[PDB]
RNA sequence: AAAACUCCAGUUGACACAAAAUAGACUACGAAAGUGGCUUUAACAUAUCUGAACACACAAUAGCUAAGACCCAAACUGGGAUUAGAUACCCCACUAUGCUUAGCCCUAAACCUCAACAGUUCAACAAAACUGCUCGCCAGAACACUACGAGCCACAGCUUAAAACUCAAA
């Protein structure tokens, strides 16, 4: 249920203060904002972290923790395969609803009508 | 000033009184009660005291003791707060309209 | 509308204010 | 109606007289005020 | 079965850690602001058990307020708590800081089992005046 | 001429829809209800899209939480851990 | 005007507390009321602690004094409620069975807001 | 501080999945609002600011419950072409 | 000769009343897929998709039994001085004959 | 980053003359300013309408006078950064002030820039076009929220408010 707009603009007849005021005119455009883009992540943090904990402990030695060095070069390869999945995924589809451009086809196709 | 064991307005028809707890009394009385029912009081006094008609309220007389009233309301609540500016306006401005219907009557 | 008319009037106070306080 | 009603309403009201049997009997007694409601328009006690 | 709500004190309640009730598990104040973290170990009736934060790990000024600086100093705290002898643990953060997954993370890799997560954030109801916006 | 429409008022007209404590009495002391309306975590009274009610019982709804909160009925900070058991009434879903 | 006296007492023992009560209504009745009924709700845990004449209390004695007074003998039913260190809130409000209860058709249905902006090309 | 003092905000870990509790936890206070909240008071919002922000947010919901209502009621009419070769 | 006004009284679409929960036998004309175009009478079609039991006495000509939630599916929106219609009515296909 | 604090910080317990999350997706009250924690008291003019810039009553914030309060914010100022300079923006500390009582001051982009009452269905942008009646106001720009005169608990003030010279536009 939509907040209701019989009192809430400034027009000819209202009695009370404004209650909104908005500086678009509140009138469906024909058009869906486009996707925005997800921000910076900064992946692999965890296993760098214990990295580099064993590398302060052991004087910088591979020959010592060969095993979360591994694990921080999986994290990072599956964040850079992680990324390549969820940009194909994007370009595919949206999850649960559809693409900002297909909306945009239905709209074209029943535009609003502010006139007559 | 009505006496506080004044019976209310709308209470002063009901045949048993005389007979009634004196509880009661004070129950249905002015002391426990509130100011508007003073002020019923005290207008419908005043209507018995001086119009030809009390049952009447749509006359120039009977407005003009409506708004003496609440006048004379307004003087005691400025008394006690001198710095109430919104009822210093309502009786300002009461006090103008009890005299335009008072050139009214007069003319 | 812009606000050249403001403009005008807001430098015209501020120069009589510092008038006004100069002497 | 109402002065009537009122009438007889007064003989259950605390005195001087009734005052200390009533403040007992407040002690032995318990009033309570809480009641839910549901989904459907329906008191649950 | 779950609840995600706490046990109430005074009641029955069969869900135990260690043979130990909700009431008496010790709790992890991990105080998040926008420049440090904070963490401090204490047990249910408040006795200090551990103490650690960003600039006593050894971060100076600005990396204070890192997920990884609040990560070390919660691997710390949890070394301590664990020499002290704390197993589980009651997670209470207050602040909206960077490092405030990033240490209960770091209570985890340190050792400890939290059971319960609450936020203490001090949010007013229209008390103190807030410094003025900054013309940034 | 006997087969023309007539004018009346609107048959098929279902009732208007009433709140569920509509016809009910709101009263300060029935902290039952009253933490039925209140959020179970932070203790937020909840607005007219989530509890259904109609204007004026919202309003009566506020002023009775407020009103027994600072008189020491209702805990301000949290809903009774005693009546987070009733009849669920609000539409919000918090878990999953 | 009738008036609803909200009582929370401190946690104490059936003498006392018929005593505190006795003091109460005596007091109320030497104001100027006339009571109505005294009701107990019982004794339960506080929501919050309640620091009142030098003490904390967690636990406390819910309580109404439901009476009709006059104008002017609620100011000073407050002042000695204040005074009296067994209360440890008391509250006097109008009463909510005084009150009347308007009857209602129903929540009426709003539309949509029509002829808000005007109907030109833009 | 005089409430109760694991009560409010507290939920319970599960099998120790703390990560989806933590997550749940933010909702709760998304949900509340209490993170919008937090972050306007970091700094003063004057009383002018307030009720601008407060009315421009008051359009943006109108505009987009309204939105979403005509997306949820043309998505029935988004089906394949009926009458291809028109 | 029967009067516009007599024809109407007696005609079904009146006599049914709100087209709200109201079982109506109508029949499949056109196919896309499995998105059934099936006529109840009245000024529009409506469309259902193809159950997925039993689905394949569903063709063009089929009877079908519908529920009818609606007759015409329009609606005002925030801007507009007329209503967004679709063209199509709603029902939910209960079954068969 | 530096400066600053280390009589500092974290947990717990006592604790306000300050400010009033959510409710508020509500559209209310008031003449306007304004009003959103709780309770109680008093209380919200006019049974035609318009109408006082020769009056009377109000009027945000800032400010003045005197006596208090002091968590926090903060003009001014000091310090640290920045810069060619930085009398700024950025960080820290602190005062006048914001609060209360009493008295002034009487101003706002005091604007919903859209007068009151009654009623009806196109210049351009904005918030569709109008009718009857009344009051108030306006008549090229700039000089000019100025000069002078007058009034005012105002004395770096407010209200009212010109002209000369200039331009052929604004
Ligand atoms: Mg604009
Ligand atoms: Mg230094
Ligand atoms: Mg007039
Ligand atoms: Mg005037
Ligand atoms: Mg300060
Ligand atoms: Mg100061
Ligand atoms: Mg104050
Ligand atoms: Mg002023
Ligand atoms: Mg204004
Ligand atoms: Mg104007
Ligand atoms: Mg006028
Ligand atoms: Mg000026
Ligand atoms: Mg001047
Ligand atoms: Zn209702």
């Amino acid at each position: 249920a939509t907040p209701s707009l019989r009192g809430r603009l400034a027009r000819f007849g209202n009695p009370r203060k404004p209650v909104l005021k908005p500086n678009k005119p509140l009138i469906l455009a024909n058009r869906v904002g486009e996707r925005r883009r997800e921000k910076g992540e900064a992946t692999c943090i965890t296993e760098m972290s214990v990295m580099m904990a064993c590398w302060k402990q052991n004087e910088f030695r591979d020959d010592a923790c060969r095993k979360e060095i591994q694990g921080f070069l999986d994290c990072a390869a599956r964040a850079q395969e992680a990324r390549k999945m969820r940009s194909i995924q994007e370009t595919l589809g949206e999850s649960g609803s559809l693409l900002p451009n297909k909306l945009n086809k239905l709209l074209q196709r029943f535009p609003n009508k502010p006139y007559l | 000033d009505p006496p506080p064991s004044t019976l209310l307005k709308d209470y002063q028809n009901v045949p048993g009184i005389e007979k009634v707890d004196d509880v009661v009394k004070r129950l249905l009385s002015l002391e426990m009660a509130n100011k508007k029912e003073m002020l019923k009081i005290k207008q419908e006094q005043f209507m018995k005291k001086i119009v030809a008609n009390p049952e009447d309220t749509r006359s120039l007389e009977a407005r003009i003791i409506a708004l003496s009233v609440k006048i004379r309301s307004y003087e005691e609540h400025l008394e006690k707060h001198r710095k109430d500016k919104a009822h210093k306006r309502y009786l300002l401005m009461s006090i103008d309209q009890r005299k335009k219907m008072l050139k009214n009557l007069r003319n | 509308k812009n606000v050249l008319k403001i403009r005008r009037r807001k430098m015209n106070h501020h120069k009589y204010r510092k008038l006004v306080k100069k002497t | 109606r109402e002065v009537l009603q009122l009438q007889e309403e007064v003989k259950n009201f605390i005195t001087r007289e009734n005052l200390e049997a009533r403040v007992e009997a407040a002690l032995d007694s318990r009033k309570n005020y809480n009641w839910a409601i549901t989904r459907e328009g329906l008191v649950v006690r | 079965k779950f609840s995600i709500y706490p046990p109430i004190p005074g009641e029955e309640s069969s869900l135990r850690w260690a043979g130990k009730k909700f009431e008496e598990i010790p709790i992890a104040h991990i105080k998040a602001s926008h420049n440090n973290t904070q963490i401090q170990v204490v047990s249910a009736s408040n006795e200090p058990l551990a103490f650690a934060s960003c600039g006593t790990e050894g971060f100076r000024n600005a990396k204070k307020g890192t997920g990884i600086a609040a990560q070390t100093a919660g691997i710390a705290a949890a070394a301590r708590a664990k020499q002290k002898g704390v197993i589980h643990i009651r997670v209470v953060v207050k602040g909206l800081g960077p490092g405030r997954l990033s240490a209960m993370h770091g209570l985890i890799m340190g050792g400890l089992e939290v059971i319960s997560i609450t936020d203490n954030t001090p949010i007013p109801h229209n008390g103190c005046r807030p410094r003025k916006a900054r013309k940034l | 001429n006997e087969d023309l429409p007539i004018s009346m008022e609107n048959p098929y007209k279902e009732p208007l829809k009433k709140c569920i404590l509509c016809g009910k009495h709101v009263d300060y002391k029935n902290v039952q209800l009253l933490s039925q309306f209140v959020s179970p975590f932070t203790g937020c009274i909840y607005g007219r899209h989530i509890t259904g009610l109609c204007g004026k019982k919202q309003k009566e709804i506020t002023k009775a939480i407020k009103r027994a909160q600072i008189m020491g009925f209702m805990p301000v900070t949290y809903k009774d851990p005693a009546y987070l058991k009733d009849p669920k009434v609000c539409n919000i879903r918090y878990r999953e | 005007p009738r008036y609803e006296l909200a009582l929370i007492l401190k946690a104490m023992q059936r003498p006392e507390t018929a005593a505190t009560l006795k003091r109460t209504i005596e007091a109320l009745m030497d104001r100027g009321a006339i009571v109505r009924d005294l009701e107990n709700l019982g004794e339960r845990a506080l929501p919050y602690r309640i620091s009142a004449h030098s003490q904390q209390h967690n636990r406390g004695g819910y309580f109404l004094v439901d009476f009709y007074a006059p104008t002017a003998a609620v100011e000073s039913m407050v002042e000695h409620l204040s005074r009296d260190i067994d209360v440890i809130r008391g509250n006097i409000v109008k009463h909510p069975l005084t009150q009347e209860l308007k009857e209602c058709e129903g929540i009426v249905p709003v539309p949509l807001a029509e002829k808000l902006y005007s109907t030109k090309k833009r | 501080a005089k409430h109760l003092k694991f009560i409010a905000r507290t939920v319970m870990v599960q099998e120790g999945n703390v990560e989806s509790a933590y997550r749940t936890l933010n909702r709760i206070l998304t949900m509340d609002g209490l993170i919008e909240d937090i972050k306007h008071r970091r700094y003063y919002e004057k009383p002018c600011r307030r009720r601008q922000r407060e009315s421009y947010e008051r359009c943006r919901r109108i505009y987009n419950m309204e939105m979403a209502r005509k997306i949820n009621f043309l998505m029935r009419k988004n089906r394949a072409d009926p009458w291809q070769g028109c | 000769v029967e009067s516009f006004a007599s024809m109407l009284r007696h005609s079904p679409l009146t006599q049914m009343g709100p087209a709200k929960d109201k079982l109506v036998i109508g029949r499949i004309f056109h196919i896309v897929e499995n998105d059934l175009y099936i006529d109840f009478g009245g000024k529009f079609h409506c469309v259902c998709r193809r159950p997925e039991v039993d689905g394949e006495k569903y063709q063009k000509g089929t009877r079908v039994r519908l529920r009818l939630l609606d007759l015409e599916l329009t609606s005002r929106f925030l801007g507009a001085t007329t209503d967004t219609t679709v063209l199509e009515a709603n029902a939910v296909l209960l079954g068969i004959q």
